[PDB]
């Protein structure tokens, strides 16, 4: 296995919504958070 | 060694017997009518065979998890598995096991042979097809660096195969947006999403309360911890079928790497006694505990400073599970990484 990415509150980069559903495929290097 | 238990297991056994409380915990966890292992002596004997062999394809989890799952699912098991003295011994067992897994004799599972009706080697089409399921119709030898015309696909060991590299990441796993876009944070691992938590916090104790993240625990009371209060965490799970290397989530500088001794076999207390599925779909108790044991498991914490000051300081936590708990960084503090660069990898080991 498991990994965790942690972001600060000040950080305005936001987790991509589709990853809030468990079981969604995470392709290594794809975007999991972005600044608006 | 040829005759008797490997000395590390023998010391493991003697430690169990040297503490009345630990010894009784290793009796109580086996309670009820059992199959093998029926007691802690059978468990040790069974470790003695597993640690001389490489894993095969076919079970839901790696070989030690398979035989520990029923013990984990007890109050007495969870109690023994959350003593640091016992977990030091597990580290040594799995570290010793990793030695064999890095030797050339671990390649005997890098074959197409079907060992029985439930198991086969990693070069059998059934295994090959499982490992490329998220690669858009491309084959294992196209996605991964290997020699499909060489014995063992050219791999030197089970660990060499477990940590295979992408042959052309820019084809199969692009750094979406390009390394030069500093507004995007890449996934550090090939995985399935497991959880996302917003407005994360710290807990005084890790019981009830939702079995959630506790920042002060997960980050081992790091001084940076307060900066991450009220933040967010995304957690993923890496299957048997998954690439096991780490990639850099941002362009940035490695600030701090911390390796934390932890547990190997601890599941969430609210799961103890839940049925362990015999199908391949429904999650077993330990696999419902990833958020819980992220606080206490053998892990590596990596703080990175993103070149983009609007992203800034982030943390990665690489979390072990049972015998796959070695977290190897291949980057150094003060090193600058570009998003997508090798950051490290998981190994079988402690």
């Amino acid at each position: 296995x498991s990994f965790a990415l942690g972001l600060r509150k000040d950080c305005r980069a936001e987790i991509v919504e589709k990853f809030t559903e468990p079981g969604t495929v995470i392709r290594i290097n794809e975007v999991v958070a972005a600044l608006k | 060694n040829e005759f008797g238990l490997m000395q590390p297991i023998q010391e493991f056994k003697a430690f169990i017997e040297s503490d009345p409380v630990v010894h009784q915990e290793f009796i109580d966890m086996f309670e009820g009518i059992q199959d093998s292992p029926r007691n802690y002596q059978e468990l040790c004997n069974m470790f003695n065979d597993i640690f001389r062999k490489a894993p095969v394809y076919g079970d839901l989890g790696p070989p030690v998890y398979m035989i520990m799952a029923k013990l984990m699912n007890t109050r007495a098991g969870f109690s023994a598995f959350t003593r640091q003295r016992l977990n030091l011994h597990f580290k040594k067992l799995f570290d010793t096991w990793g030695l064999f897994l890095s030797s050339k004799d671990s390649r005997n599972v890098l074959v197409a042979d079907q060992f029985d009706d439930r198991h086969c080697g990693w070069l059998n089409e059934r295994a090959l097809s499982a490992m490329v399921k998220h690669y858009n119709g491309r084959a294992f030898d196209e996605v991964f660096l290997c020699d499909k015309n060489a014995p063992y696909y050219g791999f030197n060991s089970y660990d060499d195969f477990f940590n295979r590299r992408f042959r052309n990441r820019d084809i199969d796993r692009p750094v979406v947006g390009g390394v030069n876009n500093t507004t995007l944070i890449s996934a550090a691992c090939e995985s399935l999403s497991y959880n996302v938590s917003y407005d994360v916090q710290s807990l005084d104790t890790l019981v009830f309360k939702g079995e959630t993240y506790s920042l002060k625990h997960l980050l081992n009371n790091d001084p940076f911890t307060p900066q991450f209060e009220h933040g967010s965490i995304l957690q993923g799970f890496l299957n048997v079928t998954a690439y096991h290397r780490w990639h850099a989530p941002v362009n940035g500088t490695i600030v701090k790497i911390i390796n934390v001794p932890g547990t190997y076999f601890a599941q969430a207390p609210s799961t103890i006694g839940d049925p362990i599925p015999d199908n391949d779909y429904d999650p077993p108790p330990y696999l419902k505990s990833l958020v819980y044991f992220s606080n206490i498991a053998a892990r590596q914490i990596m703080f990175i400073e993103a070149d983009n000051k609007e992203i800034g300081l982030i943390f990665l936590v690489f979390i072990g599970m049972t015998e796959i708990s070695t977290c190897e960084a291949t980057v150094s503090e003060g090193q600058h990484v570009n998003r997508g660069d090798d950051l490290g990898m998981f190994h079988f080991g402690g």
